[PDB]
């Protein structure tokens, strides 16, 4: 992402949704599931929650 | 609901949003985006439908075209999701080991990462260099060295 990657850790126990680059933007779904409203807004926004 | 057929209630013509155009075995596209939208445009800018597309899709009738309803507009697998070969030509297969990597079902497995997946690039013609290809658990390539496979082509993944 040009500077400050963001190193996260999967315990493997869950599919990554996708395998190229792709530009991924901010909040995009990289493993799929029922999203926390906590990472909704942070990710998102306050009318996104 | 095993169909992976998409009905139509009403003649609106389709708008697919978010996606990527890319050329496959035939004239139809196939989507390599997960996020997709579908809408129709009838009369009016409201929208009929919505639905949703799931990535390796193929559409059944091009975008901006008037569906008469009733139709499938995309068909995609519902059980996979196929994997876009960016170069056309043949499959170039990497530290393809035969007993251990191997599970005869030609159709053969590409490699188990429990058991040990080699990333390469789809062969121009027959051997030239042109793209990573990323082999996960229980990830099975059927189409051997050599085959020449057109892009937008995919062989059966088999989910883990």
């Amino acid at each position: 992402d040009g500077s400050d990657p963001y190193e996260e850790m999967i315990p493997k126990w869950r599919q990554l949704n996708v395998f190229e680059g792709e530009r991924v933007e901010r909040g995009d779904v990289i493993s799929d599931g029922p999203e926390a409203p906590h990472d909704i807004l942070r990710l998102r926004g306050v009318h996104a929650v | 609901a095993a169909e992976s057929s998409i009905q139509v209630k009403n003649k609106g013509s389709i708008k697919l949003s978010n996606v990527k155009s890319v050329v496959n075995s035939s004239g139809k596209l196939v989507i390599t985006s997960r996020n997709t939208e579908l809408k129709l445009i009838d009369e009016f800018g409201r929208t009929k439908e919505s639905y949703k597309v799931p990535y390796g899709a193929v559409l059944a009738k091009g975008d901006g075209e008037q569906v008469a309803g009733g139709e499938t507009v995309a068909n995609w697998d519902p059980h996979t999701m196929p994997v876009i070969t960016e170069v056309s030509g043949f499959v170039r297969f990497t530290d393809m080991i035969d007993g251990q990597t191997i599970t005869r079902q030609s159709s053969l497995v590409v490699l188990d990462s429990a058991e040990r997946r080699p990333a390469l690039k789809i062969v121009d013609a027959q051997g030239n260099d042109v793209a990573q290809y990323f082999l996960p658990g229980k990830a099975i390539v059927q189409l051997e060295d050599g085959v020449q496979i057109s892009s937008g082509d995919t062989l059966a993944r088999i989910p883990q």
